[PDB]
């Protein structure tokens, strides 16, 4: 996953109780750097830290 | 529905010049679904004898482009990109 990147950000906002966790994409070379939540139906939908949302389930996740 | 289905984690190709990673063409497939990248994302437009030799180390120069409406339009920038393996 080294060149993996998200090419597409979900844009609406994913219901926090379908979440389980979430990594980020880890080459700086990555156009558009993104989090990449892992949902209870075992899906990666990738969405942009840029928005508040993405950044209060980040710590949502954390804890 | 197409944008969430769409928004999944896709490989690029790598490049030896220091620029971002880029889609090899403008389509992906991902959650039953053959996406397209969105409008302006950067892409590479290989020729079909590139792709047939396109391995881990770069051997040919790529066109870079950008998605539009799913063609990788190139702008004349060449690159030394590769595939990861």
């Amino acid at each position: 996953t080294s060149t993996t990147c998200c090419y597409r950000f979900i844009n609406k906002k994913i219901p926090k109780q379908r979440l389980e966790s979430y990594r980020r994409t880890t080459s700086s070379h990555c156009p558009r750097e993104a989090v990449i939540f892992k949902t209870k139906l075992d899906k990666e939908i990738c969405a942009d830290p840029t928005q508040k949302w993405v950044q209060d389930f980040m710590k949502h996740l954390d804890k | 529905y197409e944008e969430a289905r769409c928004a999944c984690p896709a490989r690029h190709l790598n490049n030896t010049n220091g620029t971002v990673l880029k889609l090899l063409g403008c389509h992906y497939f991902c959650n039953g679904t053959l996406c397209t990248a969105p409008d302006g994302y950067p892409c590479y437009n290989l020729t079909a004898q590139q792709v047939r030799t396109l391995t881990t180390y770069p051997n040919t120069s790529c066109a870079v482009g950008v998605c539009m409406k799913g063609t990788c339009v190139k702008n004349g920038t060449m690159e030394q990109c590769f595939k990861t393996p």
